[PDB]
């Protein structure tokens, strides 16, 4: 199918408690494969998936250096952002970054990504053209002008079209037994009386990968979006994910309800009922 | 290398 | 601007009394990232608790998974205790094998 490679970076200031912590985690789809944490006793790019361990020391050494430099860059960014917003040196603030590339089944670039948030709010993003920026406010406009002056977009484009896609293709080949394997959900419906009048039907999906899934309840073929309780998709800890959806139904009407499951790992979508 | 060089905001 | 955590407490594998498993507390949707999470067994903090590397969703909200070995039984109660800047007191969510 289609695949993505994404780095998720968080830098957070902590006045009075040292320099801002920088953590970067890299993913292919829903699989983490590297981490770097400036708070580690000896910071270095460290493997977090078995298929990346085969890369030699030059991979580790070069990426560690890029991440040590990125730590300094994000600290510079935090200092600059504090000024752009006229903020006190007393408070803690957060800069987050997401960047990487998406490819299709054939490995061709679908699109690239490079965007930032400050204190939880979108700040600046590289547009899909990989040549221009979208700035959220007058502070981000300063960043934009600086990045335009320095032709930053051209460097990001070269990275996203070249290096990112090349490495993602390599990772997918080396990890083909897992990264290219979709595990379908194991599904069941449970039934929990609430009162004499009503019961909960809960539709379960367990053991699936990747995380993307659609779980819905219908009553007489009609979607019950408003009356369905859907928990957020959650990690099991063994690479796979879990989710459930629940509806409260009148006693005796259980067979009018169907749970529908869509997922990449299923030969066909499932239609489940209680029992 | 695999990781991206970042630029100061 | 702050976002309070969603909390789910659950097991890695389907629960069977007397069979070893993993107890998970997944916290998500929160901002900023500092958060305190404890897993509890009959009200007492479990010492052997690990967690995932800090990451976040497309909407920038953070998530972490805390986990530890456990062997469920009929009598033993498990829970997750979470504190965050958005919470005036620690929130406790009990483990319920049906959720």
């Amino acid at each position: 199918g289609s695949h993505s490679m994404r780095y998720f970076d968080t830098a957070m200031s902590r006045p009075g408690r040292g320099e801002p912590r920088f953590i970067s985690v890299g993913y292919v789809d829903d699989t983490q494969f590297v981490r770097f944490d400036s708070d580690a006793a000896s910071p270095r790019e460290e493997p977090r998936a078995p298929w990346i361990e085969q890369e030699g020391p030059e991979y580790w050494d070069r990426n560690t250096q890029i991440f040590k430099t990125n730590t300094q860059t994000d600290r510079c960014s935090l200092r600059n952002l504090r000024g752009y917003y006229n903020q006190s040196e007393a408070g803690s603030h957060t800069l987050q970054s997401m960047y990487g590339c998406d490819v299709g089944p054939d490995g061709r670039l679908l699109r690239g990504h490079n965007q930032y948030a400050y204190d939880g709010k979108d700040y600046i993003a590289l547009n899909e053209d990989l040549r221009s920026w979208t700035a959220a406010d007058t502070a981000a406009q300063i960043t934009q002008r600086k990045w335009e002056a320095a032709r930053v977009a051209e460097q990001d484009r070269a990275y996203l079209e070249g290096t990112c896609v090349e490495w993602l293709r390599r990772y997918l080949e080396n990890g083909k037994d897992t990264l290219e394997r979709a595990d379908p959900p194991k599904t069941h419906v449970t039934h929990h009386p609430i009162s004499d009048h009503e019961a909960t039907l809960r539709c379960w999906a367990l053991g699936f990968y990747p995380a993307e899934i659609t779980l819905t309840w219908q009553r007489d073929g009609e979607d019950q979006t408003q009356d369905t309780e859907l928990v957020e998709t959650r990690p099991a800890g063994d690479r796979t994910f879990q989710k459930w959806a629940a509806v409260v139904v009148p006693s005796g009407e259980e067979q009018r309800y169907t749970c529908h499951v869509q997922h990449e790992g299923l030969p066909k979508p499932l239609t489940l009922r209680w029992e | 290398a695999a990781a991206k060089k970042k630029y100061c905001l | 601007i702050q976002r309070t955590p969603k909390i789910q407490v659950y097991s890695r594998h389907p629960a069977e009394n007397g069979k070893s498993n993993f107890l998970n507390c997944y916290v998500s949707g929160f901002h900023p990232s500092d958060i305190e999470v404890d897993l509890l067994k009959n009200g007492e903090r479990i010492e052997k608790v690990e967690h995932s590397d800090l990451s976040f969703s497309k909407d920038w909200s953070f998530y972490l998974l805390y986990y530890t070995e456990f062997t469920p039984t009929e009598k033993d109660e498990y829970a997750c205790r979470v504190n965050h800047v958005t919470l005036s007191q620690p929130k406790i969510v009990k483990w319920d094998r049906d959720m």
